[PDB]
RNA sequence: GAUGGGGAAGCUCCGUUUCAAAGGCCUGAUUUUAUGCAGGCCACCAUCGAAAGGGAAUCCGGUUAAGAUUCCGGAACCUGG
RNA sequence: GCUUGUGACGGCCCGUGAAAAUCCACAGGAAGGAAUAGUUUUCAUGCCAGGUCGUACUGAUAACCGCAGCAGGUCUCCAAG
């Protein structure tokens, strides 16, 4: 699965949730991997992809809506995009995903 | 010379507005 | 006697349609070079309600290919379309819900609506809410396609007639009871003057063929001939059967 | 990595110059006392040159290629970075954080930026930077 | 106290026959006919009211200077600034996708050339 | 072709009659078992239906003049 | 508390029109005044106005649907059929 | 409700953009010099139909036998040039 | 408190609740242009003009219609303790 990797990264690692924080981390180059929900608007998705092209970071397209992504990261609200600042005991950045 | 730049149009089938052609075959006389 | 009511409805004085709040006639785009050879893209701007009509309407705007101008068409909304959506129309359009394709470009079993009967009349068949036409075969020679209509009948159309992919929105409308004469009043108010209806057996013999006599009755059978002379056609017109179509009264 | 460096072309997203292209001259990732956000001292063009053909005489050619510049301090949130670049070393010591007071100095910086942009618009460099964005 | 009348010849309570009651320098109560209220202008693609633009009946827009009808930005008295920046980002990203399409079409053709 | 008119009209009436009988059977099957169900079954079925009813920009060069 | 034991929203009709007709109208009224999920937005904000039109209050988008439900089962089967036919024809 | 057309022995009937060669702006160029062509347009087809619908702009004080948001005194505004 | 104007909400529909004249803005970049000047009368001040027809009074147990100075009929605004 990928929910187990996301849960291990959240239990031991640094992350951020949301568009503005993700764009700031992509701006000063601190991100490692961004995760975009399937139901996000295509314009915001394409802008996040252009930012990831300029900052040389990886993109992962999560199958599922923003509320399923929020449940997968362990929150009681909906999340459109996650940015993984640091992975500890997980290996989400180093695996096939 | 080098301030002019070529830009060919795409008269296509759904791309640009068609130019004025000789429509004398289709005149309502 | 005198002139009876169904005779009176043809002079069209107080029996014309109530068309003030209606959005315009709903028809397909005019067939031209772009739809005949390739495709063209428009965008649906709003989905609105039309007075006197069960199905909603869609306002799809296209571009003029010979003049710098915009052209706005009125489609009937298929179930699933939304604002901000691209509509593709023409010969080379893809098989997606909302697109306008010729009938020779669809495979068998496809569900279409707003189908032209002749190629170029901009929409005749399956226009009410919840209705559709099923493609049930082709003929590559003779350039004909066989379809099944909403009434059950089979028809053969030219392959150059167009249609919109999908089923028309607003289905399940008659599954609700009206419960009230005022609801029926407000329904027919925006269509035409045809409600309420007096029974012909409750009139005098000057007013109707069924009128007169003590103990309200129709004296003879109510099946009329097909060659009656337009003051006589009151009842069941040219009936091949009568009965219940069910034969059991309870299912 | 950290890509918003000096010489990178961006597009202004809001604030009277929305839709205009821009060269970043000096970044500020932390932000001073004034402007406490992360910002960037930039230079761009307000009036674009018009198209020119073979039919125009020399006077109308000279008229249809003037360039009106501007200099600005702008938030990072109101810029949109592109992948193009430009060589910024001509007007590099004229745009500083003390230039944006004393508007005689802003006029003096605008003249240098105008000369450098017209020189680069001659000889056919950076047609994407000297073209207009249609929106 | 005292009771008032209409000052025109329309005796009916229509949408244009609206009155207010004022007290005059003569110490009496008089009716005063008030004009219809104005509606704010709207966004051409957003729907919402436009910030900065004054609200008037449509022929009183000819009696004011241009500062009252405009905002200093592209599409200034016409669009929203949210709708404007959305148009800017859409234009830039669509043109870059067209460049990507041309590049990958060249790559397919130069692969199929061999 | 003197038979084609009467045969096409006959086939069309039979197809229309089959469709009519089908839709009448379906509507009677809907109206009964709904008008013949009490408030208990009505509230239960209402509750049941309310319950269950590659960045692409990568192939693009960078620092371009 | 609980004000009607079994009638509910059809308590606005009193004793009129027949018990079976009130039982038939209750389901469609509950369905047409229900609130639905927004596919493009994620929130439960879709409401009906003017039967067939279903508008979301977040993201301000409107979708064409059924008379008393945002989507009908016939439309679901037709969308599945069109996806299968398109995939088989393109394949 | 005319016109273009089409009916009717005819008084007249249909129809309202129709199966019609259906009309204007101006740039021209400017110097028999005043305005012929202009060199680009021109998709709409007359007209009538609301003193309660839509709609540019005015208030106060005084004054008569009988008039006034109209006269007189003061103070405003709108359109066109 | 009473009458009235207005704002933000909410309920209802197999009912979703006019049109045109008219005015403004935006995109566009034609064309003209600053050096002894062009643009401005969308900034301020100053100048001139605003034609035709209606306008008194009743609006009802006496000014309207019912043969009448007829206990009938005939649309609406203001509203003190
Ligand atoms: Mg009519
Ligand atoms: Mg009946
Ligand atoms: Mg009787
Ligand atoms: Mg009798
Ligand atoms: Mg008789
Ligand atoms: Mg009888
Ligand atoms: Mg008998
Ligand atoms: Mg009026
Ligand atoms: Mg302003
Ligand atoms: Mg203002
Ligand atoms: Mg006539
Ligand atoms: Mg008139
Ligand atoms: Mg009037
Ligand atoms: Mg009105
Ligand atoms: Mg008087
Ligand atoms: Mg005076
Ligand atoms: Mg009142
Ligand atoms: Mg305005
Ligand atoms: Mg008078
Ligand atoms: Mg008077
Ligand atoms: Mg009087
Ligand atoms: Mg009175
Ligand atoms: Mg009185
Ligand atoms: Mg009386
Ligand atoms: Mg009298
Ligand atoms: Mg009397």
């Amino acid at each position: 699965s990928i929910n187990q990797k996301l849960a291990l990264v959240i239990k031991s690692g640094k992350y951020t949730l949301g568009y503005k924080s993700t764009v700031k981390s992509l701006r000063q180059g601190k991100s490692k991997l961004i995760i975009i929900a399937a139901n996000t608007p295509v314009l915001r998705k394409s802008e996040l992809e252009y930012y990831a092209m300029l900052s040389k970071t990886k993109v992962y397209y999560f199958q599922g809506g923003n509320n399923e992504l929020g449940t997968a990261v362990g929150k009681l609200f909906r999340v459109g995009v996650v940015s993984i600042l640091e992975a500890g005991d997980s290996d989400i950045l180093t695996t096939l995903a | 010379n080098p301030l002019t730049h070529s830009t060919p149009k795409n008269f296509g089938i759904g791309q640009a507005v068609q130019p004025k052609r000789n429509l004398s075959r289709y005149v309502k006389w | 006697g005198r002139v009876i009511r169904n005779q009176r409805k043809g002079a069209g004085s107080i029996f014309t349609s109530h068309t003030r709040l209606r959005q315009g006639a709903a028809k397909l785009r005019t067939l031209d070079y772009a739809e005949r050879h390739g495709y063209i893209r428009g965008i649906v701007k709003q989905i609105v309600h039309d007075s006197g009509r069960g199905a909603p309407l869609a306002k799809v705007v296209f571009r003029d290919p010979y003049k710098y101008r915009l052209r706005e068409e009125i489609f009937i909304a298929n179930e699933g379309v939304h604002t901000g959506q691209f509509i593709y129309a023409g010969k080379k359009a893809s098989l997606n819900v909302g697109n306008v394709l010729p009938l020779g470009s669809v495979p068998e079993g496809t569900i279409v609506s707003n189908v032209e009967e002749k190629p170029g009349d901009r929409g005749a068949l399956a226009r009410a809410s919840g209705n559709y036409v099923i493609i049930i075969g082709h003929n590559p020679d003779e350039n004909k396609t066989r379809v099944r209509l909403p009434s059950g009948a089979k028809k053969v159309i030219s392959s150059d007639a167009r249609g919109v992919i999908g089923v028309i929105a607003g289905g399940g409308r008659v599954d609700k009871p009206l419960l009230k004469a005022g609801r029926a009043f407000h329904k027919y108010r925006l269509k035409r003057n045809s409600w309420p209806k007096t029974r012909g057996v409750a009139m005098n013999p000057v007013d109707h063929p069924h009128g007169g006599g003590n103990h309200q009755h129709i004296g003879k059978a109510s099946t009329i001939s097909r060659g009656a002379v337009s003051g006589q056609k009151a009842g069941l017109i040219a009936a091949r059967r009568t009965g219940l179509l069910r034969g059991s009264q309870k299912t | 990595a950290k890509f918003l460096k000096a010489g990178k072309v961006a597009v202004v997203v809001r604030g009277r110059y929305a839709g205009k292209k821009v060269v970043i001259v000096k970044p500020h990732d932390e932000g001073s006392k004034s402007h406490p956000f992360g910002h960037a001292l930039v230079a761009g063009i307000e009036r674009y040159p018009l198209k020119v053909t073979k039919k125009h005489g020399a006077k109308k050619v000279a008229k249809r290629t003037k360039i009106k510049p501007f200099i600005k301090v702008v938030n990072y949130n109101h810029l949109l970075p592109t992948r193009y670049t430009l060589d910024v070393e001509a007007f590099k010591s004229v745009v500083s954080t003390e230039t944006f007071e004393q508007p005689s100095q802003r006029e003096e910086a605008k003249k240098v930026v105008k000369k450098a942009f017209e020189e680069r618009h001659q000889a056919g460099k950076n047609q994407w930077f000297f073209s207009k964005l249609r929106f | 106290a005292q009771r008032v009348t209409f000052r025109r010849r329309n005796p009916y309570n229509t949408r244009s026959n609206k009155i207010k009651v004022v007290k005059t320098p003569g110490g009496i109560l008089r009716a005063q006919h008030v004009k219809k209220l104005a509606t704010r202008p709207k966004c051409g693609d957003c729907g919402s009211a436009l910030q900065g633009i004054s609200t008037l009946r449509p022929r009183q827009y000819a009696t004011v200077s241009k500062t009252h009808k405009t905002v200093s930005r592209a599409y200034g008295g016409s669009r929203c600034a949210n709708c404007v920046k959305e148009r800017i980002i859409r234009a830039f990203l669509i043109e870059e996708q067209k460049i990507v399409k041309k590049v990958v079409k060249e790559q397919t053709e130069a692969a199929k050339k061999s | 072709s003197m038979d084609r008119d009467r045969l096409v009209k006959a086939l069309n009436f039979t197809n229309r009659l089959d469709g009519k009988i089908a839709k009448s059977i379906s509507r009677a099957k809907y109206i009964q078992n709904t008008r013949k169900a009490g408030w208990d079954s009505t509230n239960e079925t209402i509750k049941k239906e309310l319950a269950f009813l590659t960045n692409r920009f990568g192939v693009l060069p960078d620092d371009v003049e | 508390a609980k004000r009607t034991k079994k009638v509910g929203i059809t308590g606005k009709y009193g004793v009129r029109y027949g018990s079976s007709l009130r039982r038939q109208v209750k389901k469609l009224e509950i369905q047409q005044h229900a609130r639905y999920d927004c596919s493009f937005c994620g929130k439960k904000t879709v409401k009906r106005g003017a039967a067939g039109i279903w508008t979301c209050s977040c993201c301000k988008k409107t979708v064409a649907g059924g008379a008393y439900t945002v989507s009908t089962a016939a439309a679901a089967t037709v969308r599945s059929t069109i996806r299968r036919l398109r995939e088989m024809v393109e394949a």
